[PDB]
């Protein structure tokens, strides 16, 4: 999966 | 500075991969940063040098590092105690300009990362806002 600025630290 | 190595190495590792660059790889990346946290200024120039020097293709990995790194220092040290927000957000104006110069179809993907940082308040509206503004007047 790739990176994501809505994804959780 | 080894911790300092070790980021450079994994912030690099970039360059070994054809972007979008994968979640575990920011991972990576962003774990290396937060153990050289006593080199917070040097992780914060590594990362502005790369957005600087790299590839139109990955501007925005660039800023995905710095949206990484914020994120995670912000959660792991808390949100006050956070040193990368503030460092990041002394050059940022020049760290946007060169960011604005990725391929044509990769500036909305910057404007929603500044709409993510003003809506989560990572950073101050204040610093945010001409960024924006940077945007839309290149759209013009
Ligand atoms: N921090």
């Amino acid at each position: 999966p790739s990176y994501s600025p809505t994804s959780p630290s | 500075m080894e911790a300092v190595k070790t980021f450079n190495s994994e912030l690099y590792s970039l360059m070994d991969m054809k972007p979008p660059i994968s979640k575990a790889k920011m991972t990576q990346i962003t774990k290396a940063a937060i153990k050289a946290i006593k080199f917070y200024k040097h992780v914060v120039q590594s990362v502005e040098k790369f957005i600087q020097k790299c590839k139109p293709e990955y501007k925005v990995p660039g800023l995905y590092v710095i949206d990484s790194i914020v994120r995670q220092s912000r959660h792991q040290f808390g949100q006050e105690k956070d040193v990368f927000a503030p460092r990041f957000s002394n050059n940022i104006i020049s760290t946007f300009q060169n960011l604005y110069r990725c391929p044509g179809d990769d500036k909305s993907k910057i404007v929603r990362v500044l709409n993510l940082w003003q809506k989560n308040n990572v950073f101050k509206s204040e610093i945010i806002q001409p960024l924006l503004d940077m945007a839309a007047a290149l759209e013009h």
